[PDB]
Order: C-alpha cells, then structure tokens, then sequence
C-alpha cells in the first residue's frame, strides 16, 4: 500500500532517476548546487540584516516623551476649543488623535463637540478642507 | 502444529485440502462427496503420522490398516489406494529404512542415472526400492556431488552444503533421524568488524541492518505497487532497484535541506523588510523630536496655533513611538523563530561513508544467500520461494554433511570415475556413452529404458556442451537452460592447533573496504568440534578469487583475523583448503538463482521430461524417455539439499508410474 515508514519513493520521482544512465547524478547535482546557491544568499541577507541592525542601535530611548497622565473634563475652555478646531483641520476624523491632542477630552465628547459646534465653527468647511489633502 | 495434523504440515501438505497432485490420482474422491474427502484426508494424515513417528522401518499396507480405526479402516480399497500413492511419491518409506519384505527376487525395467549427488541417490534408492534395475554414473571418485566434506585427522569441514534450514517440514528432518548426523544450531548473533579490525557499536550495527531491511521492502514496493519491472527493455534486477531506492533516499535527504534553509530565507527576509521599516522610522522619529524640541523653545505665553503645534507634534511622536514599539515586538519573535530553525537542521547525510560500507556487508550476506551479484537476480522473482520457508532454526552438520550421501549410496550400483559424454534416447530406449576419467579413451555403453539426468545446471549450460544430447534438446528446454541463473560461492577452511575466537560465537563477519570487494572473505564460521574456521567468498568476489593462488587467499585471511584478534593470537594454519566451484568441471558453479528475466516457471520447464520422436513414421506416440531431477528442477525449494532430495523423489515416482504402471488410480 505505502512504502516503509520513512522510505520515500514517489511514482514520478522514479521515472526521473531512471530517464538515462546518469539522470542519477544529474538530479543529485542540481540540488547540490541549488542548495549552496541558497546557503550562500543567506550570508548576503544576514549581512544586509547585520548592518541594518547596527543602525538601529540606541533604540529610540533619547527620543521618548514622558507620561501625560490627566483627567477628563466637561468644560470646553475657549483654549480647548481652539486646539480642537486646528486638530480637525490637520486630522480630519481621527477622533483618537484629536482626543490625544487636546489632552483632556474623551474620544466621544469630541464626537459630540463635532455636532454641537458644527453650528459655529463651520466644521463642514474645516473638514472638507482637510479632504483637499 | 501436532497430532495427525502435524504430519500433513511436516510433509508439506494442507491438512484439510487435497492437493492437485492428489486430485490427479483420486478424481473419484475429490469430485465426489465432502464426507468421503474427510475420510481420505484423515487416512493420508494418519498414515503420514505413522511413518513419521517411526521412520527407521518400512511401513507396509498391513501395519497401517492395523492401527487405523473404524469408520476409516472400513474401506480397505481406499486405505490401499492411499498407502500406495504415498509410497510411490516418497512421502513414506524414503531414505534409509529397514525393509520388512526384502527386495523382489527379479527386477523390472532398466534406468541409468547421471550423477550421484543427493537428487541422484535419492531417486536411485526409490527406484531400487520399487524393484528396478538402477545404475548410477558418477564423474567423480566420491558420491554426493555438491555435498563435499573435508576429512583429515579430526579436522572435518564441508566445502559443499553446510546448513540445514530448520526442521519444520523439512524432509531432512527424517533423514536426520535415519542417519547419525550431529545437528547443532546456529546462534544468530553475528558481530561485525570494520576494515580496521574493531567492532561495530550496537549503535550502528542495529541502525544499518534495520535500514537494510527497510531498503529491501522498498524494492518490493517498487516491484508490486509501482510496477517498476522493465527498463529499456531489459528486466530490472534487484541491484538496479536497490540503487534506484538508495538514490531516491539521497534525493529526498537533499530535497529536505533545500526546503528547510529555503524556509530560513523566507524568514530571514521578512526580517530584512522589517528592519528597513524600522530604520526609516527611527528616521522620522529622529527629525520629529527635532521639530518638537524647536517648537518647545518658543517660550510661553504663546498664541494658540503655536501652542497647538507643540501639542500636535507631541502626539505625532508618541504615536510614531507606539508604532516602532510594536515593531521591536515583532522583531524579537522572528529573531528566535530563527535559532528555532537553526537548531533543527535535518540530517546532513542519508548514509555516511562508514555506514554505506557496512550496508555493503549486508548486501554481501544477500550475495551469499543467492550465490550471485544482486545485479543479476530478478527483482520480480528473486524470492518467490520465501513462501515455502521451513520453520525452526537453522543448523549445521557437526560431523560433515557427506555422512548423508554416503549413507544413501549404500547398497547401490554406482560407477565412480565415469563421465557421461553423450545421451541418446529413442522411441525404444536409450543408450548412454560415458568414459573413464583416468584414461579417457577407455569407453562405456549403457543401454536402458530411461535416463534420469541429475547434471548440474552449470554443466547443462556449458558451451560448448560437455554432454551431448541425441537428438538435441528441444528449443523450449535449452531456452530455460539459458534463461535460468547458475551462481557461485566459495569456502576457505582454516585449521589450527588452538581456539582463539569467541567459543560461544558461531559466526562473525568482516567489513571489506569497497563495494567492489564486499564479498571477499566477508564472514567466518566456527562450526566444528575441532579448531576450524570457515571463510565465505561470495558475490562479485567469488568469481575473481578462483583466479588467485591458495596462499595469497590464506594470506588475506590471517591478515583479516589478526586485525580482529591481535597479531599473535593467530598461529600459522596447520591445514588449509579452498573451493573453486565455478572451476570444478562437474559443477561449473554453486547453485541456481532466479536470474533477471527468468521465473519460478522456468524451474518447471526444467523438470518436464523428454519424449522422443517416433522411429517408423506413423507409429504410435512413445513413452517419454529422458527425465530430469536436481536442485535446479524444483520450483519451490531451489538450490538446496532438501530441494534436490525432493526432486529425486519426484522423478522416481514419475518414472515408476511410467514403467511399472500406477495400479492405485483405479
Ligand atoms: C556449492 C555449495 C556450497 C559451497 C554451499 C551450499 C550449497 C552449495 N547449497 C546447495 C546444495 O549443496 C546443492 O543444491 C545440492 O547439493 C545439489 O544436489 P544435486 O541437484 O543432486 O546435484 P549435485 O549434488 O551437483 O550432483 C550432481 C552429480 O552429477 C555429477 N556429474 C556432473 N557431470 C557429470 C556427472 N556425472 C557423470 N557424468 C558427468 N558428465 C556430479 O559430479 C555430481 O556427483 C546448499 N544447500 C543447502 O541445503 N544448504 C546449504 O548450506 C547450502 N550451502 C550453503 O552454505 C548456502 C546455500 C543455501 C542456499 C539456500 C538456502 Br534456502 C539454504 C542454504
């Protein structure tokens, strides 16, 4: 039914190693080559990868910006609103960013803002102007 | 098995079915009612048992009926018909029994028998037992043919057959009781000793053997399941097919490395793409910090766009830092899924150079078994007899196998030194012309009714012919003589003053350096009561060694043995013998084998007797005159002593039926 456990012999394979007197050593040589031609282009992408690793040396530690631990407010200081407007202009709809910028407003008070002040900030215009980019 | 059913098995017959051979003679019974068949079978089996339990005395019809019971011993024409059938075909009272009724005063018909090898003797005994005039012509000055035994002082060693292959159903089982032969078993444990002369570790020894067995079945799969049996018109040999498998196992080894390291690069090259994304991020991140720092220099108080700016860039940066962190994450994962892959390379090799050498000793073992280069054995058939294998363990004859022929030979008309040169057989009889081997011109003519030819296949193969047939052998017979394989194997007998090997070790092997020389002195036997060692020369080697002086060979022998046992535990041999069977003119080799392009069916062809033309044309079709027996004639037990013996019995049955008539079929 099946070859011994671990013995390998496909139909098609056999016809290949019998095809002439040295289809034998032909096939076994193509792989001997075909292999080194991989085994070698490892080095290459290992050395490529090796220099790129050294450029990333130093992580991003010098560039890390401390923790902004601060609480949500209900009040929209006229300051806060203005930060908001420009956040929209430069961010469109990423309510998460917009939230992160103003610093003390939840991802939704934001959404709500969008509707309340839509009124008097022409948030329409503002937004369509962000779409031009 | 045992009981009455032991007999049927011990006699090589199905205890609950009638054979084709029986059908032939009892077509009334086998075509008839089931009830009767059972009676018959029993009678057969019972008789068998009776013969078997006591094979040192003839078993008569009367003595039988006696121990038989009712209902069975009710019908005596059966019991007679059956006892007879059995007797005729040497199933009972064969070999060396004591006669109750001494031999029929006057004889009937005359038979010449070429060769007094076992097949020869066995058939002779039968025929004489059946009251015929029987004479044997033997080219040699001793009986036994390919059953040589060397004797000198207490040195005693076979150069011929040597092993009995287990008694479970083996006719020799009976002979063994009939004749004083000392039967010692073969302890299957065989240590190997590489070219250097040091043991092969239980490690390898086991892995290689087991790889060997795996490789065999492997071919067997190619044969049956893939039908790989012809190639470029030639029949495919076992050797070929073992190469094609080993190759494919080498191929697959590589195929695996390839797609293992190929899995490395596909990873190693995700790691490339990732790093590039990482560097080009520490890129903007660098220059973004810049911009934030610069816009945090604008000191308060500041207007709102300039405030937003700070606040803006701040986000954009912790944002880009989340990103780059989730990447250092990823990075570390790949970096390990890479020692992972570097930790488990698949095997470097299919077989090492030391491995593939040991595998060769296992191939030499096979070369020995079949007496031939596996490049010659038919893949499809090489082992067709492996079905009919005896049970129990193999033995050796401690007191020299020759003891058997000589025993059989006893009481028989035998012309030693008589070389048959021409066989002539005609409608009304045959004549056999032999010469004397000492002065060759001194000539002999034998006239008989039938010739039974036990000539080795080697001999039958000789070109140009050593024996000549008149008229020549039919094209269907000669074709079978060519198609069939007659192989070779040689022995070296080493005789010392002292045991220096392991006394509890029957056989130990040596591992030659090359494929080429795998068979050369590849195995040794401590078998005997004296200090004698036996060295096999098999496979490709055997043929080539015949061309080398005794000394040289015995040289290579000691050489090897010192290597294994220390350069001064090994004395000079007192007495040394060396076979050369392919050389020997009355053998021309060792024993047959199923060559590529032959089959089991060619063996049948060998046994088919020859019927001459008619003399006066438009006369009736003759009786057949020329018959064949011998190792090469017996489909199911080729190349063996027991196989020969068996064929001898067979032809006797057949000849007797022919010339004395078969009364028992009515
Ligand atoms: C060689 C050998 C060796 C070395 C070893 C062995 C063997 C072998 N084997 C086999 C046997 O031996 C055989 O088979 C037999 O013996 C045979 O017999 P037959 O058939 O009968 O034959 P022969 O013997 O040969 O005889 C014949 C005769 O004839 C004569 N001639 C010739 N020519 C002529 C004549 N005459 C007249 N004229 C003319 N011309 C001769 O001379 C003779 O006599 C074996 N077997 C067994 O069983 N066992 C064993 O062991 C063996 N061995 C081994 O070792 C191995 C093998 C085997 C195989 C398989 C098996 Br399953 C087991 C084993």
């Amino acid at each position: 039914r099946k070859p011994p456990k671990g013995m390998f012999l496909s139909q098609e394979d056999v016809e290949a190693v019998s095809a002439n007197a040295t289809a034998a050593t032909t096939v076994l040589r193509q792989l001997d080559m075909e292999l080194v031609s991989v085994k070698r282009q490892i080095q290459n992408i290992k050395q490529t990868n090796s220099a790129l690793k050294e450029k990333l040396d130093g992580g991003i530690e010098p560039y890390r910006l401390p923790e902004v631990i601060q609480k949500c407010n209900a009040r929209w200081t006229t300051e806060e609103q203005l930060l908001a407007v420009q956040a929209i202009r430069k961010y469109g709809r990423d309510f998460q960013a917009i939230s992160d910028v103003i610093g003390n407003k939840s991802v939704v008070q934001v959404k709500n803002f969008f509707v309340n002040y839509r009124r008097r900030f022409n948030i329409d215009e503002v937004l369509q102007e962000w779409e031009a980019e | 098995p045992s009981g009455v059913e032991g007999a049927a098995f011990q006699s090589r017959l199905p205890h609950d079915r009638m054979t084709s051979q029986e059908a032939a003679c009892f077509p009334d019974i086998i075509s008839g009612p089931q009830q009767t068949q059972k009676v018959f079978l029993f009678i057969r089996n019972r008789t068998l048992q009776l013969w078997l339990d006591n094979p040192k005395i003839q078993l008569t019809f009367e003595a039988t009926l006696q121990q038989l019971e009712a209902p069975y011993n009710s019908d005596t024409v059966l019991v007679h018909r059956v006892h007879s059938y059995l007797e005729r075909h040497g199933l009972i009272n064969f070999g060396i029994y004591k006669r109750i009724k001494p031999l029929p005063t006057k004889k009937t018909g005359k038979v010449i028998i070429i060769g007094s090898g076992v097949s020869g003797l066995a058939a002779a005994r039968q025929l004489q037992s059946f009251g015929m005039d029987v004479t044997l012509l033997e080219a040699r000055d001793r009986v036994g043919g390919r059953v040589a035994t060397f004797r000198k002082g207490n040195y005693v060693a076979d150069l011929g057959a040597m092993v009995v292959t287990g008694l479970g159903g083996n006719p020799m089982a009976v002979v063994s009781k009939q004749v004083n032969m000392e039967l010692a078993k073969i302890k299957q444990k065989c240590p190997l000793y590489e070219a250097n002369g040091q043991a092969v570790p239980k490690e390898k020894d086991e892995m290689v053997e087991q790889e060997f067995n795996r490789l065999l079945e492997a071919t067997s799969y190619l044969s049956h399941q893939l039908d790989f049996n012809v190639l470029n018109n030639k029949p495919v040999s076992l050797g070929q097919a073992l190469e094609v498998v080993i190759q494919l196992q080498e191929k697959h080894v590589k195929d695996e490395q390839i797609e293992h390291w190929k899995k490395i690069v596909k990873t190693q090259e995700e790691l490339k793409e990732l790093l590039n994304k990482m560097v080009n991020l520490k890129e903007k991140i660098k220059e973004l910090h810049q911009q934030y720092k610069e816009a945090s220099e604008v000191k308060p108080p500041r207007d709102i766009t300039a405030e937003f700016l700070v606040k803006s860039k701040h986000r954009d940066l912790t944002a880009l830092c989340k990103e780059y962190d989730e990447l250092a994450e990823t990075q570390g994962k790949l970096e390990e899924k890479l020692q992972e892959l570097e930790a488990n390379p698949p095997s470097d090799v299919y077989l090492s150079s030391r491995d593939r050498q040991i595998l060769d000793w296992h191939f030499a073992n096979l070369e020995f078994a079949n007496a031939t280069p596996l490049s010659t054995l038919s893949l499809k058939h090489w082992d067709q007899d492996d079905d009919f294998e005896f049970t129990g363990s193999h033995l050796t004859v401690r007191n020299g196998y020759s003891c058997v022929p000589v025993a059989l030979a006893e009481g028989l008309d035998i012309k030693l030194n008589t070389a048959v040169r021409q066989v002539r057989y005609t409608a009304s009889g045959c004549e056999v012309i032999a010469v004397n081997t000492r002065s060759t011109s001194q000539t002999f003519i034998y006239k008989c009714d039938a010739v039974l030819c036990t000539l080795p296949l080697g001999v039958l193969k000789q070109q140009p012919p050593a024996v000549q047939f008149v008229p020549p052998l039919p094209e269907w017979k000669t074709s079978a003589v060519q198609r069939m394989g007659f192989g070779n194997l040689n022995k070296v007998v080493l005789c010392f003053d002292r045991v220096f090997w392991d006394p509890s070790v029957n056989l130990f092997g040596h591992v030659g350096s090359t494929t080429a020389s795998r068979g050369e002195l590849f195995l040794f036997w401590n078998l005997y009561k004296a200090p004698i060692l036996l060295a096999l020369v098999a496979g490709e080697a055997a043929g080539i060694m015949e061309n080398i002086s005794d000394d040289v060979i015995v040289g290579r022998c000691l050489a090897i043995l010192k290597g294994i046992f220390g350069s001064s535990a090994v004395p000079q041999p007192k007495e040394t013998v060396v076979s050369r069977w392919r050389a020997d003119p009355w053998a021309r080799g060792s024993y047959s084998y199923v060559a590529a392009g032959s089959s089991g069916n060619d063996y049948d062809l060998m046994a088919q007797p020859i019927t001459p033309g008619p003399s006066i044309p438009g006369a009736p079709q003759p009786i057949p005159r020329l018959f064949f027996a011998g190792e090469h004639t017996i489909r199911n037990y080729p190349a063996t002593v027991h196989g020969a013996l068996l064929s001898g019995l067979r032809e006797a049955g057949r000849i007797a039926d022919q010339f004395l008539g078969a009364m028992y079929t009515l």
